[PDB]
Parts: structure tokens; C-alpha cells; sequence
């Protein structure tokens, strides 16, 4: 994990100079990114488990894959999909809050893509299940917030 | 973890949850006024020479005996380049949101540096005292308020 | 560690013998090293600071080692190298009073070239800072004393 | 760290100091007469046996109920033994400047060994007083200067 | 430890059963074992040193051993060896009383062998001392008590 | 370390030592008369159930108002089953040397077992009293001076 200030603070520091007015500037839009991230990051955090709700409800529910043979029977199986999409939604939201896909790639997406190949896990349906976790988030944030939510969703989604 | 965020972030994954209200309130803090950090980082920057010099010149009129007021130029080029370098370290904090630029960087390690090196500690006291309150005739009244808990941790490791 | 009294005294209680007249001649020799090894201890012990700075002055001051980018930037690297060039002058010390250098190689020389390489210390300026020491021991101690605490500091550079 | 030199590291090094001034002090004590340390070990070994048969002779008139007074020459050979054992582990403790060998090598465990033996504590009491005065008419006024703390430490172990 | 009386009486009680014929039979045979095992144990429990040293004078001493390189040299290894003996003597004393060698296995056969191995004890010695023993043993008991002690000794022995 | 044998053995081996004549003594007295204990546990074996009922007509005499005497005969069975566990826990105590057979097994959280059962400890007073008198006119004038001390024992815990 390195975010948007660190990496560009520490540039600087192994330079020895300030932070030059390319990388001030890039630092400077992503200051007025600012509240409106911490914004979602608080509604997020608040309403985890809604969004989760609502993105098995709309993606995965109501099929065979719920039923006994699917891979999200029996309840264990369910329990543990359920715990993976709250780890995409906590990883996206520290992910949108640094604004870096960073911490995507060293917690989430390292074997991951493997880890699912081997245990028979449908990864068209957790990509469809992504793909709705984006319009639950539409639905939920605000307008620019949610689409950096979606851009550190489909980070996921293109590492799986 | 230098920054504001990423700790927040790395308390937060610490313990397997999301961002808690507290934090949440420490980055409402840190990103409302984030304009001044630009402002004060890029003023700081800007005229870097300015202070270290106008405040050489009250550092050696409050304390003489001085390294640097030993007539070769060299230890003093040397005081010249440790006040733009800790000028540098508390704009870095300005940007990060917390002290931990200055920490790692600047006050690691400092005490022994500066006991080998024969440079005496009250002389390093006044001398980031004059450089904070030049520092306070150049930036405003808000960006020295952002400055000046940076400036005071700095004149609080001598 | 074993210094030079035990290193004869052992084998002889091994042997159940007095100390043979090569052993106690070689011990008498020692013995009237003696007070002058102990003067140059002396010496050492109340100017240690002010070697190590002496030390520091001439040879890794005023160039691009102290400036970003160098291995003794930023103060934490700076008072690591100065801990590390007090441990060397007090091992050295410890081995020229004993005239021994065992103490040199289970407490200095072991993985300390494997620690350098991997940290990334330029071990040819380790070197040259304790090439620097000799000179600064020359300047300060008597002749021969010199001459001792240089070969105790030459077993640390032919180990790094 | 049997020896003085090897102790006073010891202990500096386990306080992550220099050699303080006591260390010096005892050190410049063991080290100015460490030519009478020499002689007087070298001595030692060079008429043991002269001392040995000298010192079991008044031992035995100042104390006739010995095992080594009972006929049979093997007790009075292993009495012998013993008394060249402990003069060499006086004369370590000379070179090495503390009663150091003479604890590790001769005074840990005696009291069990000798008790099981069935030789008597006052028989070795006498003993090691009339090896002392032997020794002493021996070595020299110096010399026995440095020994009489030691053979003092292997009498009154008895 | 567990003893002779003990290991009948348990089993009678997880049972909940009285002492059967077979189990009351050997414990009477016990039982009239009895007071020549009190006298046995009385016998050593007084003259314990004077059957060690016994011991040692005939099977230790007047060698290599007690000389400089031996492993009973110096005073220190002696005075081990003394106690090592006591220990096997007093646990063999207890075995005896009891009439079962359990304390002989969970107090003193117990990583013993690697003990000595790692520490250089000579086991071939220290198991001629422990046939010494039984002879010495064999001139100061009774002639089964003797024997007992003889078993209990070589439970040592095979341990070893 | 229930028997004698093997208290005494703890006793000594938690002081570090070999048996003294205390626990030779106690061990002189357990083995004289140790064929008097076998006699006497084989004894008590043989004929249980003959001191059983000839105890609870006498208890039954002597204590009208138990519950055994409430005309179900599961609680008077439960009540004759206790009496041959006591009269087994008595020829333990008899085997072992000591009375803790009878206090581990028998009188270790008794009381509040009885109390919680309903039976009441006056009944268990005379019905164990009852039984010791039988296995006195059962055993012997020198078994029973055995037996006496734990029906004794046992007889006190009510
Ligand atoms: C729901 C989206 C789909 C699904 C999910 C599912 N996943 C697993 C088991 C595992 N999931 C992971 C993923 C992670 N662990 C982490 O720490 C992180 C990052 C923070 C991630 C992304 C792993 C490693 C496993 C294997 C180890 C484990 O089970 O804990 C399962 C269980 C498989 C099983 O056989 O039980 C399931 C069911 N499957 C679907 O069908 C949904 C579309
Ligand atoms: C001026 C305000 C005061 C003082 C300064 C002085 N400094 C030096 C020499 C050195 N100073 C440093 C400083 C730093 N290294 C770091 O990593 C950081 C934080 C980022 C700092 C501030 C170093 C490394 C040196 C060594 C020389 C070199 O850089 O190569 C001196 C010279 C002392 C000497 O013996 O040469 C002086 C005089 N003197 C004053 O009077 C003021 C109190
Ligand atoms: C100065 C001579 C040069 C230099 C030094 C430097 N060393 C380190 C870090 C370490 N130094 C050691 C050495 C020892 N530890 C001991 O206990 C002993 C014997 C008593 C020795 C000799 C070790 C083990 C380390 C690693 C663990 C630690 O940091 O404490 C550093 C720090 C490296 C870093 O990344 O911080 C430095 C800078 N480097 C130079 O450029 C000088 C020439
Ligand atoms: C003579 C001064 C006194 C005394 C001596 C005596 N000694 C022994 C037997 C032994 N003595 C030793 C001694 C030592 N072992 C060590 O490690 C050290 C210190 C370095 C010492 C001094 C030992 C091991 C023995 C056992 C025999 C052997 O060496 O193999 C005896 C014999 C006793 C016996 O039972 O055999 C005697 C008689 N007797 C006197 O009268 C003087 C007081
Ligand atoms: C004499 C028979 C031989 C001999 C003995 C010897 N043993 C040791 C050291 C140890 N002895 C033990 C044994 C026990 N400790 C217990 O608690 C018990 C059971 C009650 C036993 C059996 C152990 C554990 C040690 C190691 C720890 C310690 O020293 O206390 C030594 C000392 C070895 C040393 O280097 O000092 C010796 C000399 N050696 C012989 O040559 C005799 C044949
Ligand atoms: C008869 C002498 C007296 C009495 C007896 C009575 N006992 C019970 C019920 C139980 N008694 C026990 C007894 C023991 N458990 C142990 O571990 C030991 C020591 C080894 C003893 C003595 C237990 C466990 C029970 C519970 C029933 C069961 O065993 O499953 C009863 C029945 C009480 C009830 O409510 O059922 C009675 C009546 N009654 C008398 O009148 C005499 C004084
Ligand atoms: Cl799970
Ligand atoms: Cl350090
Ligand atoms: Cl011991």
C-alpha cells in the first residue's frame, strides 16, 4: 500500500527537493477530490451490509447457484461469498479513499484468480456480482463517487 | 504509512472493519482546508532562501556563538542548508496531514547526530525558533496555523 | 572470548600441568604489553565520542554519503553508522586489551558483510571510515598502542 | 572469563560501556606486578615437590591421624597428589590475577568429594596452612605477597 | 509413581469390585515381602554415604577418571557423580519399598541417555558403578533383599 | 499416593532425602500385621452381603423412619448398595494402611450429596453404626481392631 500523498511526498524526500509543481499539482486535485471521497467512504462504512444485501439480491439470488449443487450452497458456502464481497467493498472504499489501486493488488488480487480456479468458484458470476455491487453503488453514493467507486471495482474485476 | 490516509487506512484494515466515525472526522479535518496545505507548501517552497536567511541573520543576533559564527563559510553553508532542509521536512507535514515526515526524516536519530557533530542543541533551539517566526511573517495567520504545530514539534525535539 | 591469560591457562588445567616455560613466556610478554595496553584503554574509554566525531570528520563528512540519496541521510542512518563506528572502536578496544580477536568474530564479524550487502552500506566507505580511525587512534594514543588497536582494526576491514 | 582481563570486558560489555575507571584501577594493580606473577608462578612449578615433601612433613607432625599416616603408600601418594594440585591451582590464580581457577578447578564440590572420601576437614585445614608456611620460607616476602590471598582462600574453604 | 498396593486398589475402584482372588493374592505375597523391604530400606536410609562410597572406591577411583581430562575431574564433575549416585541409589531404595521400578521411569529414566550423551558422561562407567553398587549392596542387605535391589538397580542399567 | 507405602515415599521424596525412622516406624507397623489385612479384606469380601441385610434389619430397628422404609424397594436396594460400597471402602482403607480410600472415594463431597438425595445424616449415623457392630461380630476380635479406625472414620463424617 502506498496512496496518492505518500507517493508523492516520498519522491521528494529521496530527491532531497519539495514537492515540484507537477506533483503539487496532481496533489492539489486530488485535495479537492478530497471531502467528497470521505463522504462516501461514511456512507459506505455505515451501510456495508445494505450494499451487500442489495448486490446479492439483484446478481446472485434467486437461481441455482443458491440451490443444492450451486456454489453458494449450502450456508457455509453463502457465508463465505458474502464475506468475499465485503472484502471487494472494503478494499474499493480504501482503495477510492487513497486513491490508489495499490492496496488492490497486495490484499486482494495476489492468487486470487487462482484461489477461485482451483475451489471451482464461478468467477463470471463474482464479476456479475461486481458488476451489481456498482449499480448498488450508484444507487447509494454520490455522482462522481460512484464512478471511482466503479473504477476501483473494475480493478478487481480485470485482475479476476 | 506516512501519510494522514494511508494510516487511517492502516488502523482501519488493522482491525477488519471499515472507517470508524472517528477517523471519518480526522479526514473531514485534514481535506477541508487542504487549499491552505497547497498555498502553504507552495509558499514555503517558494521562498525557502528568504527565511533561511532573515532568519539566520535574528539567529545570530540572539545567539553569537554560534559554529556558524566561526568566520569559515562553510559550517555556516552547512546551518544555511539544515534550515532549508527542516523547512522542507514541516512542508512535508503540511501535505501529510500528521508529523510523521518530520519523525522519520528530521528528529530520528537527530540528538545523536548533532552531539557527535559538536553542533550545541540551545543554539538549534533559537535558531528553529527565528526560523518559525520568520516563517510566521511570510505565510498568513491560517497557513502558519497549519505550520506553526510542525514548527513547534520541530523546536520541541531540540 | 578468550583472551590471552585464559587461552594458556585452560590448556594447562586440560593437561593438569603448570604453564610450560613457551606458554608462560609468551604470557610474560603479554604481561609487560600490560600497562601500556591498559593506557590506551584508558585513553579510548573517556575520548570515545570524541574519536568516533574525528573519525565521522575525515572521512564521511562534507560529501554526498550526509546528502539525500546517501546512506547516512536521513538522522536515522546517520546515528545508525555512528553506533555502528562506536561498536567497532569498542570491540577493537575489548580485543587489544585482551590481544585477542576472538571478541572480534563472535561479536562484530559474523553476518555483518551479509547485513551490509543486504541493507545496502557501502562497505568499501566502512572501510575507509575505519582506515580513517586508525589515523585518528594514531594522532591520539602512544606508538605502539597505535599499532595494537591498527591490527585489531585491520581483523574488522579483512572481515568486511 | 576466568582470568581478570576477560572478567573486566565481561562486565563492561554487558553494560554496552567502556572500561570505567575501576576497571582501570584494577587493572593497573594486576598489571604493574605482573613480572612478580611470572616469577612467582614459574617458581612455584619449578620446586613444587620440594615444597610438597617439605610441607607433608610438618603436616604430619602437627597432625599424626592422618590416611596419609597409615602405612600404606597409596593414600600418602594421592595426599601428595593433592597438594602439588592445589599448589598448581595457586599458581593459575596467580597469572590470572583472581581465585578464579582456584574456585571452578578446586573449591566447587570439594567439600562433597572429601567428605565421601573420608578425609578429614581439620586434616586438610593443617595441611594447606603448613603448604602456606612452606611456601612461604619458599617463594619471597613479593612473591608470597601475591600467592598468601590465595593459599588464604584454599585454607579457609576447609 | 505409581506402587504395588495403589496400582491393585485402583482398578478395584473404576470396577467398583472388591480386591479379586488373583489381585489380593499378589498382594499378599507382597505383604509378606514386607518387613524385610522396611529393613532393607532402614539398612541404606542410614548408611546411604558409606554404600556410596563403597561404591565409588571400587569401581571409580585409582584411574584416569579423577585425573586431569577425566570426566571426574575436577571437584565439581566429582561431586555431580556423587549425587548422580545418590539419586540412583534413593530412587532404587523407592522402587524397592514399593515394589515397582514406575519411579524409576518418570523420575529417573527420563532423558537421562541424552543427557549424558550430550554432556560426555562415559554411560559404560557409570553403568560398571551401578554393578558395583549391587555388590556393595549384596555385602550390607539381606540375600533377597539383596536381589530386589538388584532388580530395581538394573532397571537403571537397561535404561542407560 | 494413595497407600501408605507410596505416602511415605512422596514424604521422603519431597525433601530430598532418604526414609527416616518415623516413616520406618509407620511402615513397621503397616507390614507386621499385613496378613492380618488380607485375611480381613477377603473376609469382608466373603460375607458383604450377610452384614449387609443383618445391619439393615438392625438399622431398620433401631431407625424406623427412613427412606428405605417407605415401602418401595428401589430406594431400600439403593440404601443396601451404599452399604456394600462403604463396607468395600472400608477393606481399601484396610489394603492401604490409611483412610484415604474412604475420604478420596466415600466422604469427598458426600454431605451435599446426601442432602440433595433427601437422606437424611442421623440415618446414615446409625445405619453405618449398625454395620460396624456386625462386621464386629464378623470379623474377629484383631481384623475389626483393623477395620475399627475407618468404620470409625467413616461413622464421624455424618
Ligand atoms: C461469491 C462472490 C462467489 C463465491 C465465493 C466463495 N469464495 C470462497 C473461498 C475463498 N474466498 C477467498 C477470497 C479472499 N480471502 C481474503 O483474505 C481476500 C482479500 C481480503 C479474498 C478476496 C479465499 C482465499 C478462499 C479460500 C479459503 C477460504 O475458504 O477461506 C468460497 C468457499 C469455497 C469453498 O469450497 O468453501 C466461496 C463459496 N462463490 C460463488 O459462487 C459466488 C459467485
Ligand atoms: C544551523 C541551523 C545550526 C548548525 C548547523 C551545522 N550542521 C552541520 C553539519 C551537518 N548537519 C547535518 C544535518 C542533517 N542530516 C539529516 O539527515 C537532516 C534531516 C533531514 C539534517 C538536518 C549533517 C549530515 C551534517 C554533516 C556534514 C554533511 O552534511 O556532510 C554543521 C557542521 C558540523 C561539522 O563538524 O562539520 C553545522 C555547523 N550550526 C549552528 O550554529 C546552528 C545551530
Ligand atoms: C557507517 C559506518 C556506515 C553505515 C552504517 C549503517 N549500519 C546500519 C544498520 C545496521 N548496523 C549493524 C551492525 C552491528 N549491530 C551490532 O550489534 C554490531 C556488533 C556489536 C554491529 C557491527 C546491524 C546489525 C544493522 C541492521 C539492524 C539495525 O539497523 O539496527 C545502518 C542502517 C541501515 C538502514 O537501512 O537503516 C547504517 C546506515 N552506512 C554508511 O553509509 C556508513 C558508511
Ligand atoms: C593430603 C593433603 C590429604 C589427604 C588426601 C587424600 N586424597 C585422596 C583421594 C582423592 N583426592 C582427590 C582430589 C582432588 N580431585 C580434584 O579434582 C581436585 C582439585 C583439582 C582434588 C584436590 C580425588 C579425586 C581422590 C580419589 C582417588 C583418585 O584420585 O582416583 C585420598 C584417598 C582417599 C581414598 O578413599 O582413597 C587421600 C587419603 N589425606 C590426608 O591425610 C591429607 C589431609
Ligand atoms: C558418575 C556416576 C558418572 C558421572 C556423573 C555426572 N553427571 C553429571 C551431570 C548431570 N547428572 C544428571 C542426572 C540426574 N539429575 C536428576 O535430577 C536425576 C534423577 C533424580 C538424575 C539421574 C543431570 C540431569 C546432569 C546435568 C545437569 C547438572 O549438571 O546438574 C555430571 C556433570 C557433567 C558436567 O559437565 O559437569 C557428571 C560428571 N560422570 C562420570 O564420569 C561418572 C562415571
Ligand atoms: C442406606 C444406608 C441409607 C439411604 C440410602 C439411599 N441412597 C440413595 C441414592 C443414592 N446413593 C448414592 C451413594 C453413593 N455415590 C458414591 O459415589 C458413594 C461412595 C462410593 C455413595 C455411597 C447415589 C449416587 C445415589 C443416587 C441414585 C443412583 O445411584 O443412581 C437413596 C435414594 C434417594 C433418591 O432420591 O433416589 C437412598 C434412599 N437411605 C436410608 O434410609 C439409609 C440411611
Ligand atoms: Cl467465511
Ligand atoms: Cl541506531
Ligand atoms: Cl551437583
Amino acid at each position: 500500500m502506498k496512496d496518492t500523498i505518500t507517493s508523492l511526498i516520498n519522491p521528494a524526500d529521496e530527491k532531497g527537493s519539495y514537492l515540484d509543481a507537477a506533483a503539487l499539482e496532481q496533489l492539489n486535485r486530488y485535495f479537492q477530490s478530497g471531502n467528497m471521497r470521505v463522504k462516501a467512504a461514511k456512507t459506505i462504512s455505515s451501510s456495508a451490509s445494505s450494499i451487500i444485501s442489495k448486490t446479492v439480491a439483484k446478481s446472485l439470488l434467486y437461481g441455482d447457484i443458491t440451490l443444492p449443487g450451486g456454489n453458494m450452497y449450502p450456508t457455509r458456502r453463502y457465508a463465505a461469498c458474502l464475506r468475499d464481497l465485503t472484502y471487494f467493498l472494503r478494499y474499493a472504499t480504501y482503495a477510492m479513499l487513497a486513491a490508489d489501486p495499490s492496496i488492490l493488488d497486495e490484499r486482494v488480487l495476489q492468487g486470487l484468480k487462482e484461489t477461485y480456479i482451483t475451489l471451482g468458484v464461478p468467477i463470471d458470476r463474482v464479476i456479475q456480482a461486481l458488476n451489481a455491487m456498482k449499480e448498488v453503488l450508484t444507487e447509494s453514493l454520490d455522482t462522481e463517487a460512484s464512478q471511482e467507486m466503479a473504477v476501483y471495482l473494475d480493478h478487481i474485476i480485470a485482475g479476476l | 504509512s506516512m501519510s494522514i490516509v494511508a494510516q487511517v487506512i492502516a488502523q482501519s484494515d488493522a482491525a477488519d472493519r471499515f472507517l470508524s466515525s472517528a477517523e471519518i472526522a480526522k479526514l473531514e479535518d485534514f481535506f477541508s482546508k487542504g487549499q491552505v496545505r497547497i498555498r502553504a507548501a507552495q509558499k514555503l517552497a517558494e521562498n525557502e532562501q528568504k527565511i533561511v536567511q532573515e532568519g539566520s541573520k535574528r539567529f545570530w543576533a540572539k545567539c553569537p556563538n554560534t559554529p556558524s559564527n566561526k568566520g569559515n563559510p562553510q559550517k555556516t553553508a552547512l546551518c544555511q542548508r539544515d534550515q532549508g532542509w527542516y523547512i522542507r521536512l514541516v512542508s512535508y507535514c503540511i501535505l501529510a496531514g500528521n508529523d510523521k515526515p518530520l519523525e522519520d526524516i528530521g528528529l530520528n536519530g537527530m540528538r545523536e547526530m548533532y552531539i557527535s557533530l559538536g553542533v550545541p542543541l540551545p543554539n538549534l533551539r533559537v535558531a528553529m525558533s527565528c526560523l518559525k517566526e520568520v516563517a510566521a511573517g511570510i505565510l498568513s495567520s491560517e497557513e502558519m496555523a497549519l505550520a506553526a504545530p510542525y514548527f513547534d514539534r520541530l523546536i520541541r525535539a531540540f
